[PDB]
């Protein structure tokens, strides 16, 4: 998708050549949502929503899959998800594209 | 509202540990059991349910969510359960009709 791909440049542009990190992370985090939040609430908003999950990690190595299980009216919401790592930080997106 | 759901949580997955296979299994019994827990109030709502369950092996975390709605008739509510190997994340999200 067009508006999942810009998203990714936005995880990119929020986190390159970055690292995760525990002291950065509370206001990294929150510049992080809100900054897919506003890409998601900019230009492209037509009468809808989007309810966002973010979650960032330290790269180990161990096993770890995502999965929602949700209800919801159908033919308005539709979801998608993103991954990406780099050398030290894993990110993963998740949203929920919905009518307001 | 949310302290049924809490109550069913805390039956559902009191005290146990963690098994990877079936984790999204029991997600989606929790989104089933949620499902009744929505079933059973039934307000004539759009609801969205979302469940999260995550292995407590020490990296530190912070969550919430948020949207840009209707601030009166939509609204969200939430249970958080942990036990010692694991952490448990229930959200319901109300938007009129």
């Amino acid at each position: 998708h067009k508006v999942q791909a810009v998203l990714k440049q936005v995880l990119k542009e929020r986190i390159e050549k970055q690292k995760y990190d525990p002291v950065k992370g509370a206001q990294i985090s929150k510049q992080l949502a809100d900054d897919l939040r506003e890409k998601v609430k900019a230009l492209g908003y037509d009468r809808y929503k989007l309810v966002i999950q973010v979650t960032v990690g330290q790269k180990q190595g161990q096993a770890m899959r995502i999965i929602s299980r949700c209800l919801w009216d159908q033919t308005n919401d539709n979801f998608a998800s993103e991954y990406y790592e780099n050398e030290s930080m894993y990110c993963v997106c998740q949203v929920y594209g919905l009518y307001y | 509202v949310d302290t049924m759901v809490r109550e069913s949580i805390v039956a559902a997955i009191g005290d146990n540990q963690f098994a990877h296979n079936k984790i999204d299994s029991w997600s989606n019994n929790i989104v089933e059991g949620c499902l009744k827990r929505l079933a059973a109030m039934n307000k004539p709502f759009k609801y969205i349910v979302t469940t999260n369950l995550t292995q407590k092996a020490g990296a530190g975390l912070h969550a919430a969510s948020c949207a840009r709605w209707n601030e009166k008739t939509d609204g969200k509510l939430t249970v958080q359960w942990e036990n010692n190997t694991m952490i448990v994340l229930v959200s319901v999200y109300w938007l009129a009709v």
